[PDB]
RNA sequence: GUAAAGCGCACGCAGGCGGUUUGUUAAGUCAGAUGUGAAAUCCCCGGGCUCAACCUGGGAACUGCAUCUGAUACUGGCAAG
RNA sequence: CGGCCCCCUGGACGAAGACUGACGCUCAGGUGCGAAAGCGUGGGGAGCAAACAGGAUUAGAUACCCUGGUAGUCCACGCCGUAAACGAUGUCGACUUGGAGGUUGUGCCCUUGAGGCGUGGCUUCCGGAGCUAACGCGUUAAGUCGACCGCCUGGGGAGUAC
């Protein structure tokens, strides 16, 4: 059964990048939306677009720089089987700071740097590079 | 723009599948291959033997136009099925024209009954007939000057199997294959059938309304085993064959050619 | 200007009607002390000829690597067939902490400071290939900025 | 430079069947007509123009062009095109490693040249018959193989090709060496190795001729420049 | 032997046998390195030519692309920074610093001729400051010529020539939309002022008629 | 899959995991504080034995536990969809 | 699991709608089904055939071959609980280029004809990216991921002893 929506998102994105798909669509969720927004802010994607009322569909638009994809790597870290929660000091650095780590915090979902700046940790969703 | 889309549907509108629209201009001749271009993906490897008329020499130079045939695409590279078959549609139209006035008038010269019925030839092709049609009455053209010139007056046609019998004389006078498969049966009714593919044990001449014949390898000639059918007859040619044997059950009519 | 290191040389056999024909394989690697690196794997009946071939092959099909000053830009993994390799940027003075063929390629590359372990197979040929792969895929800050449509200070 | 109507007339828009296509060509395909792929001329034209411009630029800097077609239908035409702009060509079977293994083939060229000289300039006749027949045969072989590229000297600076799938060896060689590739690529073909792809009917003769003629004209222009 | 087997593109050889022999060479980008092959192991082959016909200062330059890169390469072995251009006789105006000019110029009658044939034409070794000195000696002159072009009032002409790049000498063939951004552009009049300059050119041709 | 290693196949309790929206809670989670976490040991900056080991001042650390005050994105609970 | 018929009976798929409203996935123990051989009791017994007997072959022939031939194979009700019980590939879900078929639905289309254009289910082969020690797998993954379980830790001794 479908158990982890976010991870499914990330896999879809990965597969689109692999296959040189322009855009990747999937059912929408708020957490998914926020993640997409974070990615866009962090520039791994061009734009995201949710559409629909009863069952809305998130549609991300993937990014390709000099042929190859932008999202070099994208992994979940927290997962239903095994959750990961980090305190602000302990927060990670993806690719020695070049990549990002999406982290959900009390004040919303943000990149690891942003969280560090804020002064708070939380659940580590995914690494992106 | 939609320029191109409109053109695509235009060019759809100005071509059809069969060999109907005389469009291919002969753009290279060499012996033994003619080639055309009828607005298809590729040029046709035409034989010279589709295009010599009734005495054995060529008739069309560069720029000349005959339609070919279609509905089969790319055996690996190329485009067509041959154009004389197109001529068969014109012959069918001429034969149908009879219906209008109940009399199609051509020359028809029938010397001898291949399969009971005299063979009647229209300009290039020669078709085979059922017995009665050669003569309106018991006149029997065997006493007429050999290969005589009258006309063809249609007595009988099979309407799915191209067997057409016509009346040479007497100007004044004017599932489906397998249930009743007893027409060409009795022992030895000879037929005019185009061969389709030679499978190195066979030739597969099969013309008479969705049947299959095999003149396989043993007769074919008067040598038995060293023969290799491709050397000895043809590809795609109408020949002498007769039944010799019918299964109506396991649909194996085993024709012959040594006759 | 280019420096060249023959990593390994190995005798390989071919059985024939008479007996065993022996030959020699030479695995070399060359580099200019900067980003640029290239390995070559030559073969000949005699050793010196085989190493000569290895040098020739290495000299062509070289590959560039984006070095932050003496070390790498971030931890990087690279694999090839059995040899799976981890290598990690390190502070000036630490030197090349790496084993075997891997070491050699790093030195010619002109990296001076790395912490580096070869997991899995340590078959010199495969492991050097894996190293090269890890070095190639490694991208720089400017490169990622360009990829992502940002400035370097935005990425830090 | 080359108009769309002319290309349509030639039969560029036609492309291979629908069981023989390549999904990397899906962008370049427009539709499928009578179970035959149609190439999108709208997308073909601009890129063809581009490719022409690049070829011209190459010519301007005194670049060496190699014209490859071994389809044996358009071998004559590719040779003619090469000669019109006095460039080089391979109209018969491409020798495996002609470019990568140039140095060996360079000897081959030299032997051919020597044989030609013997034939023509020496005027020495008086050769043992069988030996003379053998030398003649060798000459014919080498002319067939390396006739166009004999005056080439070194390695071309660009590579025009009539079919990618058919000449993939040449393409691969060009990629290994890094020579720019200008390929006519039908729907069945693989355009990944190609730098300046050209979606067009490699098979049809008139289309091939058209492709060649425009290429030759732009080479001549660049030379004039 | 690479050069012999068409691997080292060698165009011209602007060298002065008996003194210095600097020459640039190009190559098909394929990990060849032209100068490197010409030099060898610690100038192995370089020493051969060095003591070949006689003690010569042979030099090799890594040809980049076109003639623009040939200019700097012709100034080697030294330190070029910039250069000017023109039409038929572009006259590569070498732009270096006094400190580096000592080696760049080397000898009054030696590197000034050896590097002159390098591009095939001729070079004019100058100084960084010299460039600027001559650079300004050009801005004032499309203005420094008694202003024989458009002409209207002078108080507006000063404010117009302040923002005006390369004065107005034949500037109508340039962008005729960036001067409208200037504070003060109602009906096409400045676009007309440039037309006046064009008329001034015709007037100059009429002056040629007055003299021819 | 072939190197050791997918139960012969199913159903299914306990257990593990759980679509989507809103509200609420605040258990998990995070932040801050307080209490404690003996001294010695380890580490940092110092000092004293001629140096060192050794001795030694101050810090940091002791990743934890308990409480109180917040945060509520996520996980959980409860209520409605 | 294979001749037809009838009776009782489980599942699958498609077509539209209508409803319920997360009721789901996986599963240690547990429970059930589980080829062939084998066991028990009672029936049956044509053919075949472990065992057995004779004839050959052979150095020997407790085999292969030949002639016979009993358990068994067949039925009923119990037990046994294992097989290279194999796709040597756990189950469920999602995503990622293609081609050629088979089978079984179903929508439209002049079925003008065996057809034309789609859209579902199951299924055979080839092959791309990717993966793989390679062989190969390749939208039915051995690719990219998530949930749960089972299992492995050098060869023998041993899947044996207690």
């Amino acid at each position: 059964s479908m158990q982890d929506p976010i991870a499914d998102m990330l896999t879809r994105i990965r597969n689109g990048q692999a296959a040189n798909k322009a855009a990747v669509t999937m059912p929408s969720s708020k957490l998914k939306v926020a993640i997409a927004n974070v990615l866009k802010e962090e520039g791994f994607i061009e734009d995201f677009k949710v559409e629909g009322d009863t069952k809305p569909e998130l549609e991300l638009t993937l990014k390709y720089f000099q042929g190859k994809a932008v999202v070099e790597s994208i992994q979940r870290v927290s997962r239903p089987g095994l959750r990961i929660y980090k305190r602000k000091d302990e927060l990670p650095k993806v690719m020695a700071g070049l990549g990002i780590a999406v982290v959900s915090t009390s004040k919303g979902v943000m990149t690891d740097r942003a969280a560090r700046q804020a002064g708070l940790g939380g659940e580590i969703i995914c690494y992106v590079a | 723009e939609s320029f191109a889309q409109l053109f695509e549907e235009s060019l759809k509108e100005i071509e059809t599948r069969p060999g109907s629209i005389v469009r291919g201009v002969v753009v290279a001749i060499d012996k033994d291959v003619v080639l055309v271009d009828a607005g298809l993906k590729s040029e046709s490897a035409i034989p010279a033997e589709q295009f010599k008329n009734a005495q054995g020499e060529l008739e069309i130079q560069v720029g000349d136009e005959v339609d070919v045939a279609l509905d089969a695409v790319e055996d690996g590279f190329g485009e067509t099925l041959l154009s004389r078959e197109k001529a068969k549609r014109h012959e069918a139209w001429i034969t149908l024209e009879k219906a209008y006035e109940d009399a199609e008038t051509v020359t028809g010269v029938i010397n001898g009954k291949v399969k009971g019925g005299f063979t009647v030839e229209l300009n290039g092709i020669r078709a085979f007939l059922p017995g009665s049609l050669v003569d309106v009455r018991p006149v029997r053209d065997t006493l007429h000057l050999e290969g005589k010139e009258l006309e063809f007056k249609v007595i009988k046609l099979d309407q799915k199997r191209n067997n057409v019998v016509v009346s040479r004389r007497a100007v004044i006078e004017s599932e489906d294959p397998w249930v009743a498969i007893a027409k060409r049966y009795p022992e030895g009714t000879k037929l005019t059938g185009r061969v389709t593919n030679l499978t190195d044990y066979g030739c597969f001449v099969e013309i008479e309304e969705g049947v299959e014949g095999l003149v396989h390898v043993s007769e074919m000639d008067w040598t038995n085993k060293n023969i290799h059918p491709s050397k000895v007859v043809n590809v795609g040619d109408v020949v002498e064959v007769m039944v010799l044997d019918i299964d109506e059950e396991r649909r194996r009519i085993s024709l012959g050619l040594k006759q | 200007e280019l420096q060249e290191k023959l990593i390994a040389v190995n005798r390989v056999s071919k059985t024939v009607k008479g007996g065993r024909i022996f030959s020699f394989t030479a695995l070399t690697v060359v580099g200019d002390g900067n980003g640029r690196v290239g390995f070559g794997y030559g073969k000949a009946r005699e050793v010196p000829a085989a190493i000569q071939k290895a040098m020739e092959k290495a000299r062509r099909n070289m590959i560039n690597v984006a070095l932050n000053n003496g070390t790498l830009q971030h931890p990087v993994k690279g694999v090839h067939t059995g040899s799976r390799v981890f290598m990690q940027p390190a502070s000036e003075g630490t030197g090349i902490i790496a084993g075997g063929a891997m070491r050699a390629v790093l030195e010619v590359a002109g990296v001076h400071n790395v912490l580096a372990k070869a997991y899995g197979s340590t078959n010199p040929i495969n492991v050097v290939r894996a190293t090269i792969d890890g070095l190639e895929n490694m991208n720089s800050p400017e490169m990622v900025a360009a990829k992502r449509g940002k400035s370097v200070e935005e990425i830090l | 430079t080359v108009s769309m109507r002319d290309m349509l007339k030639a039969g560029v828009h036609f492309g291979h069947q629908t069981r023989y296509w390549n999904p990397k060509m899906k962008p370049f395909i427009f539709g499928a007509r009578n179970k035959v792929h149609i190439i999108n001329l709208e997308k073909t034209v601009p890129m063809f123009n581009e490719a022409l411009a690049e070829l011209n630029k190459i010519a301007s800097r005194k670049g060496k062009i190699l014209f490859v077609g071994t389809k044996r239908a358009a071998s004559e035409a590719v040779k003619d095109a090469a000669l019109s702009c006095d460039q080089f060509f391979v109209n018969h079977r491409w020798l495996g490693g002609m470019l990568t293994n140039w140095k060996t083939v360079r000897q081959s060229i030299k032997r051919l040249k020597d044989l030609e000289t013997q034939s023509q300039d020496g005027t020495f006749d008086k050769l043992t018959k069988k030996e003379a027949l053998m030398r003649t045969r060798e000459l014919e072989k080498l002319e067939n193989s390396l006739g166009g590229i004999k005056d080439m000297g070194g390695l071309p600076d660009a590579l025009f090709v009539i079919d990618a799938d058919h000449e993939h060896i040449a393409i691969k060689e060009a990629n290994n060496l890094g020579i720019p590739v200008f390929a006519i690529v039908d729907t069945n073909s693989d355009p990944d190795g190609v730098d300046f792809v050209i979606p067009g009917n490699d098979d049809a003769i008139r289309a091939v001729t058209l492709y060649l003629g425009a290429v030759a004209a732009t080479v001549r222009e660049g030379r004039s420049q | 032997p690479e050069i012999g087997e068409e691997v080292i593109e060698i165009k011209a050889a602007a060298r002065d046998p008996g003194s210095r022999a600097k020459i640039a060479v190009k190559t098909n980008d394929k990990r060849i390195d032209p100068v490197g092959a010409c030099v060898g192991m610690r100038g192995a082959r370089v020493q051969a030519v060095s003591t070949e016909l006689g003690g010569e200062r042979i030099d090799i330059v890594l040809w980049d692309d076109n003639p623009a890169q040939f200019v700097i390469n012709a100034m080697a072995p030294a330190d070029v920074a910039s250069i000017v251009v023109d039409e038929d006789k572009h006259t590569m105006d070498i732009a270096v610093e006094a400190g580096n000019l000592a080696q760049a110029i080397g000898r009054n009658g030696q590197n000034v001729r050896l590097a002159s044939q390098l591009s095939g034409w001729e070079l004019n070794v100058m100084t960084v400051d010299d460039l600027q000195a001559k650079h300004q000696a050009e801005a004032h002159a499309a203005i420094d010529t008694f202003t024989k072009y458009l002409d209207i009032d002078e108080d507006f002409a000063t404010v117009l020539v302040e923002e005006g790049f390369s004065t107005l000498e034949e500037l109508a063939y340039v962008p005729m939309k960036e001067l409208l951004e200037i504070e003060g552009l109602d009906e096409p009049t400045v676009e007309a002022l440039r037309e006046r300059a064009k008329n001034a050119l015709a007037t100059i041709a009429q002056a040629q008629e007055e003299s021819l």
